[PDB]
RNA sequence: UGUCCCAACGUUGGGCCCGGUGAACUGUACAUUCCAGUGCGGAGUCUGGAGACACCCAGGGGGAAGCGAAGACCCUAUGGA
RNA sequence: AGGGAAACGUGAUUCAACCUGGGGCCCAUGAAAAGACGAGCAUAGUGUCCGUACCGAGAACCGACACAGGUGUCCAUGGCGGCGAAAGCCAAGGCCUGUCGGGAGCAACCAACGUUAGGGAAUUCGGCAAGUUAGUCCCGUACCUUCGGAAGAAGGGAUGCC
RNA sequence: GUCGGGUGAGAACCCCGACGGCCUAAUGGAUAAGGGUUCCUCAGCACUGCUGAUCAGCUGAGGGUUAGCCGGUCCUAAGUC
RNA sequence: GUGGAAGUCUGUUAGAGUUGGUGUCCUACAAUACCCUCUCGUGAUCUAUGUGUAGGGGUGAAAGGCCCAUCGAGUCCGGCA
RNA sequence: UAUGCCAGCUGGUGGAUUGCUCGGCUCAGGCGCUGAUGAAGGACGUGCCAAGCUGCGAUAAGCCAUGGGGAGCC
């Protein structure tokens, strides 16, 4: 018996890849004169053809090291193979930072905290470079 | 029948990529000497098959333990794991 | 490729002509198609 | 002057076109149009002609599709030839 | 890259092909002409003398 | 640092034996040769001696001025480009 | 509607496709035409002709071959990894046809290759071949220079897991 | 690759299952050129197939490609007649 | 600090190429192949298809290179015995 | 006496030889233009089953008329 066609047919019904297609090994007689795809439907429910599972990979070990280093672990110098820059873009870092402070800026401006002339000395100065993040604004505004 | 230990240090022999497979033929050789039978006459059931492929065609296990049984009018043995 | 239909009937003939010389043939003249092609051996025209 | 039809085309796959679609199918001349074979149909058996599909083979010839009226039975027509 | 085997597989363009007018796979499909019967070219059929030892 | 002193052991594929498949190169003839000599002065074949029971397997290539290509060098041609 | 044995979700981040803007460059200026919009709606009729299979390659193409060569496009967002369209491992999918097998601890010899004490280029025309170094961070960096560079100069230290 | 089994006059290499593996810009999916029926079915093993063959891109015979809206067809490019 | 220039650097990304091994092969897998190493990889870049230039003529970042395994003058047939 | 040398015998392989000739070669005489009233040539069709050759052209190995011919033919 042959029964290739007949792996064919059932891959196209149980719509599935050939390699996943199962053939009862006691019913090739039965599968062997199985000519149509309705009389591979009629197989198939009968049990005699089946489709194995497919797997997935699994990502228990990859959660677990996400977590870690969520934590900030498992980041130290050997294990690090990019660049600096590669690891975090410095433009991108400087847009984050940058609209940051500006956001920052403008809710003291509207909320009447600044001055539209202090808001535009701080705003500038922001714009330079002059604070490293939100909080050095603030301190700085703090005289 | 009865319950026989194959020693398949001698599939060592043959390249190591392919250990898996001298090991399935020394068990035939084995069993058609130890039960004065044919070899062409000896047949191992899958679960010998599956006990020798373990760990991959070039890692076989160092012996054996195989439960084989003779007898029919030609002579033949019949084999298995345990 | 993409042929025409003149192209397809010229590639029909050359299949057509592919056939095996009739068995009766072989009675009537008491006893081979010189013509016959392969897609891969041989090479037809255009 | 060549004729549109040349004759029925039967084989498993017209059959069934027959039975479960109520349409014939013919070898026809290959300058024939859909619509002059459509004409010729209904000329020839009396039918009403609902829709025509062609195909130039590679027996270089023109095979046609005819689909008939729910009103006509292809089996039917194809039967008395 | 070498000029025999390897440049071989490049040849996948249709330039010759058969002609209308004499049959002959003589058509080239780039240029129109027929480069054993002249058709294309011209109205006369294509001919030479050379085309057969001189004194027959 | 096995390039070397200075080579060793190991791994995989061949090699070797068995089934099947199954070419080519090359072939004037003869041919078990070796040492000398002779010879157109660079001989398995001539001469004198020596040695030599037949056949087969594996091998690394000393010889057949080995096989492959009417020397590309040089000269000659009332030659070519 | 369909599809699913069943459930037949809801939110979020990063966001190829696609959409829309801002900037910069040219001794370089990045097609044309048919067509479309501009210019409403109902109902009806017509919409013919040609292509359509399959391969698209370590057997369907070209290379005399079922040839380790050559041969365009898109799939460039599957998981871990990591800077990554890198390596390595794994899905979906494909395959066991880069298509002769059986046997000898399987010798000599050859092709690829692993490990070699002490010496360390003595080898060789010549370090040819092989090897040494290596990713990332911190410190530190000479002569010379067209002031750009030289520069990863050199040299030094660190590196896992919880 | 291996162990069982299936078919067959005949099975290492045709098919089923299990176990073991290979391929991840490809050994997967869709296609251009080019090929031209190589596609599908049935029946075969004289030919073709790096061994064998019950298999096949092989041999014999049948069958298969369906479009207003996917290409062509329309436009013009370098350029051609 | 921002910005992101460059016939700019690293890079078996794709893609292009080929320094050395004078490795493998050398009746080949192959009438130019295989492996490792190596070079280029935003540009005088690479690449597909279409198109143009024809034989004392083309084309040539120039090697007498290339113009279908053919080039210090292509190929075919004829002159031609 | 293995491997083997020379000659022959029986059988093969091979297709020489002899015989045969539906094909060539050469000479001689006769004859001699075709095509838009679409030639010559080619393509594709055309048979009960039909691949090749020949014939033919959708009236497709053929249709009609007159004369010849004759009991066979496809
Ligand atoms: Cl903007
Ligand atoms: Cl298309
Ligand atoms: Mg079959
Ligand atoms: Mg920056
Ligand atoms: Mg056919
Ligand atoms: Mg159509
Ligand atoms: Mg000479
Ligand atoms: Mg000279
Ligand atoms: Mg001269
Ligand atoms: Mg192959
Ligand atoms: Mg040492
Ligand atoms: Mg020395
Ligand atoms: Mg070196
Ligand atoms: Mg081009
Ligand atoms: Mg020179
Ligand atoms: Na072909
Ligand atoms: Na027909
Ligand atoms: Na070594
Ligand atoms: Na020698
Ligand atoms: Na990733
Ligand atoms: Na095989
Ligand atoms: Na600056
Ligand atoms: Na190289
Ligand atoms: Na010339
Ligand atoms: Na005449
Ligand atoms: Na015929
Ligand atoms: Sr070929
Ligand atoms: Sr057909
Ligand atoms: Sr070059
Ligand atoms: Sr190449
Ligand atoms: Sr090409
Ligand atoms: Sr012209
Ligand atoms: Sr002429
Ligand atoms: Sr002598
Ligand atoms: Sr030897
Ligand atoms: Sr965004
Ligand atoms: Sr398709
Ligand atoms: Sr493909
Ligand atoms: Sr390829
Ligand atoms: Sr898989
Ligand atoms: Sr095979
Ligand atoms: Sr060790
Ligand atoms: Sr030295
Ligand atoms: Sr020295
Ligand atoms: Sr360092
Ligand atoms: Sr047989
Ligand atoms: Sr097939
Ligand atoms: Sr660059
Ligand atoms: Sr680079
Ligand atoms: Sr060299
Ligand atoms: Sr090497
Ligand atoms: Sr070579
Ligand atoms: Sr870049
Ligand atoms: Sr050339
Ligand atoms: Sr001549």
């Amino acid at each position: 018996t042959d029964l290739s066609a007949q792996k064919r047919l059932a891959a196209d019904v149980l719509d599935v890849g050939k390699n996943r297609v199962w053939f009862n090994p006691e019913r090739q007689g039965d599968i062997a004169d199985a000519i149509t795809r309705e009389d591979v439907r009629e197989l198939v429910d009968e049990g005699a053809i089946q489709a194995k599972d497919k797997k997935g990979n699994s990502r228990g070990r990859a959660r677990e090291r996400q977590k870690k280093r969520a934590y900030g672990h498992q980041k130290g110098a050997g294990s690090r193979k990019g660049k600096a820059g590669a690891r975090q873009n410095s433009k991108e870092d400087w847009e984050s930072r940058i609209r940051a402070q500006r956001t920052k800026l403008r809710e003291l401006r509207d909320e009447g905290t600044l001055s539209s002339s202090q808001y535009r000395d701080l705003y500038d100065k922001a714009g330079g470079g002059e604070f490293d993040s939100v909080a050095d604004l603030e301190r700085y505004i703090d005289a | 029948e009865r319950v026989v230990t194959i020693p398949l240090r001698d599939a060592r022999a043959e390249p190591n990529h392919k250990r898996a497979d001298k090991a399935m033929i020394l068990i035939r050789e084995h069993l058609a000497k130890h039960f004065s039978v044919d070899e062409d006459a000896v047949r191992l059931d899958p679960s010998i098959n599956e006990a020798a492929w373990a760990r991959g065609r070039a890692n076989t296990p160092s012996k054996i333990r195989v439960r084989a049984a003779r007898f029919e009018e030609e002579g033949e043995a019949i084999v298995e794991a345990e | 490729g993409k042929k025409s239909k003149a192209t397809k009937k010229r590639l029909a003939k050359l299949d057509n002509q592919n056939s095996r010389v009739p068995a009766w043939v072989m009675l009537k003249t008491d006893r081979r198609n010189h013509k016959r092609r392969h897609w891969r051996r041989n090479d037809t025209d255009e | 002057s060549w004729d549109v039809i040349k004759h029925p085309h039967v084989t498993e796959k017209a059959m069934n076109d027959m039975d479960f679609q109520n349409k014939l199918q013919f070898a026809v001349d290959d300058r024939a149009s859909k619509g002059e074979v459509a004409d010729a149909v209904e000329e020839q058996y009396d039918v009403t002609v609902e829709q025509v599909n062609t195909q130039n083979t590679m027996d270089g010839e023109k095979k046609a599709v005819v689909r008939l009226s729910e009103d006509d039975d292809a089996q039917e027509v194809a039967s008395r030839i | 890259t070498g000029a025999g085997t390897p440049s071989q597989g490049k040849k996948n363009t249709t330039t010759h092909t058969k002609c209308r007018r004499c049959g002959e796979k003589s058509y080239h499909t780039k240029k129109k002409v027929c480069s054993s019967c002249g058709f294309g070219k011209s109205a006369k059929r294509r001919d030479y003398e050379w085309q057969s030892k001189a004194g027959e």
